RNA sequence: GUUAAUGUAGCUUAAUACAAAGCAAAGCACUGAAAAUGCUUAGAUGGAUAUCCCAUAAACA
């Protein structure tokens, strides 16, 4: 009785997993392989909800339901930005884009790809959107600077990346007024490279700055001029640029990708795949 | 034999009776501690 | 055409490139311990005394999707944090957060008593209807 | 009144940030008892700084 006994196996498993996370003298797997007033007002509503007999009746009748849409909007306002950072960091955007610099987003950036005019394809964090679905520029809803990247879409150099379209001196929310430094190009992910992560970055602009260096010919179909580095570009403008918004999706190869490489990029489709007696008696076993 | 309506009515107050006892025990346990 | 030049090998850097493709390595160790580690993501469901929480954790130990009833948005519309419906709601909320995160596949390993729980079963029913798969794809060798 | 305690919910310096948290405790079902398990129940800043403090309760009194 003196020894403590967890009343469920998982509690020991969770405790053991938590114990394994911390380093220990004994060998473990990881070592080898590794405001207030608002709340008071909120609480008053909670007591009212508990008091409501109808809610209690549903609970005992196990028929109660909750509206997902209402919860979703509230969640974004309260702690949504913090979760936004986790997804970006988990996908390695910060390490690849800013060389390890980490920023908590503050602007709830949202992007969706317009399917003609009837509907527009969402762009979640870590979303999956086919290149066929990216033939057009997406709608962004959130001065400012708006930038598009294919983090791993570069075909020749690992560190380098290409811009889809870059807008500068964006006034407030409207994006039509931004300078079209880079014309829009549809995604061109190489076949057999799996999922390419594309990150959409929003930077706060303290003062309007003309990015004549970042201006590119419209239309431009050359990869040699599309290649760029986010880190040095951000460093050159780090004084007036503080990132606050994010949105990124993953895309596979698709039939449109063949069209993009050939019709306008005008180059071969890139294809890759990960690759996993006397004299002779002495030579042979017999001797 | 209780009717289904009676069980529903009793079920609601049985929760209150459980609540009334539960509150008493907390006070009773604290009362013993004092 | 000069553009036709293409490099011999790609330089994909996405952490989930292999994982989403299915070629990423799955933990094949821990042969002396139960259960299996052949899962990229796992659903961790923790029921506290007053709150019910469900998390999705990758092999690296970083939760990507975290659903908790203590969160303000869900609870204000949720009558009692501890309830069978709460497990259903958190499952749908966890699914919606799973929808938010872009993760479609996860491995769930309920315990004998947890599996028997109707609330967890309904929570799984909420997950399956929302599309979140309780079984992950097999690794590609 | 002098000394002194002592004031988020049984416990916690959980927290003042994105939640007033986790843990203890509770009804019923399940019949050796217990425990386990399913489904369910109730709650706090009696209080401030960004130490006094009033309340409370003691030795002095």
């Amino acid at each position: 009785e003196r020894l403590e006994k967890y009343r469920s196996f998982e509690r020991y498993r969770r405790r053991a997993e938590q114990e394994a996370r911390a380093p220990h003298w004994w060998r473990t797997y990881r070592e080898h392989f590794v405001r207030t007033q608002k709340l008071l007002e909120r609480k008053h509503f909670l007591r009212e909800l508990r008091a409501n007999v109808e809610e209690e009746r549903a609970a005992r009748l196990r028929t109660a339901s909750i509206p997902l849409e209402a919860v979703r909007a509230e969640w974004e306002r309260t702690c949504g930005p913090y979760h936004k950072q986790r997804l970006a960091e988990y996908y390695g955007l910060y390490r690849d884009l800013f060389h390890g610099a980490t920023f908590v987003p503050w602007v709830p950036l949202h992007v969706a790809y317009a399917v003609g005019e009837e509907d527009l394809i969402p762009v979640y964090h870590g979303n999956e959107v086919t290149p066929t679905e990216a033939s057009r520029a997406p709608e962004v809803t959130y001065l400012w600077t708006l930038l598009f990247i294919n983090l791993d879409g570069h075909l020749l150099e690992p560190d380098a990346e290409y811009v889809h379209w870059l807008l500068t001196n964006i006034p407030s929310n409207r994006v039509a007024e931004g300078q079209e430094t880079c014309p829009y190009l549809p995604p061109f992910p190489a076949r057999g490279s799996g999922f390419h992560r594309f990150a959409f970055l929003l930077f706060k602009q303290d003062k309007p700055i003309n990015f004549s260096e970042d201006t590119r010919p419209s239309p431009c179909y050359q990869l040699a001029q599309r290649t760029f580095r986010t880190f040095d570009f951000y460093k050159r403008h780090q004084e007036a640029m503080t990132p606050a918004g994010l949105a990124f999706f993953q895309c596979r190869w698709d039939d449109s990708v063949t069209h993009t490489f050939h019709q306008l990029l005008d180059m071969r489709e890139p294809v890759f795949e990960f690759v996993r007696l006397r004299y002779l008696d002495r030579y042979r076993d017999s001797h | 034999e209780h009717s289904p309506e009676e069980s529903e009515r009793r079920a609601l107050l049985l929760k209150r009776w459980a609540l009334f006892k539960q509150q008493e025990h907390e006070m009773e346990r604290d009362a013993i501690r004092s | 055409k000069e553009n036709e030049a293409v490099a011999p090998e790609f330089t994909n850097r996405n952490p989930r490139n292999l994982e989403l493709l299915g070629v990423a390595r799955k933990e094949r160790g821990w042969a002396t311990v139960w259960p299996n580690r052949e899962f990229w993501h796992r659903l961790r469901v923790v029921k506290t005394q007053h709150h019910v929480e469900a998390f999705v954790e990758h092999l690296n130990g970083q939760v990507v999707v975290s659903a908790s009833t203590r969160e303000w948005a869900i609870k204000k519309h949720l009558y009692s944090t501890r309830n069978v419906v709460a497990c259903e709601s958190i499952g749908r909320v966890l699914a919606q957060r799973c929808l938010e995160a872009g993760i479609n596949f996860m491995v769930y390993q309920p315990t004998p008593w947890e599996a028997s729980s109707d609330s967890i079963k309904r929570l799984q029913n909420a997950m399956t209807e929302s599309g979140v798969m309780l079984r992950e794809p097999r690794r590609i060798y």
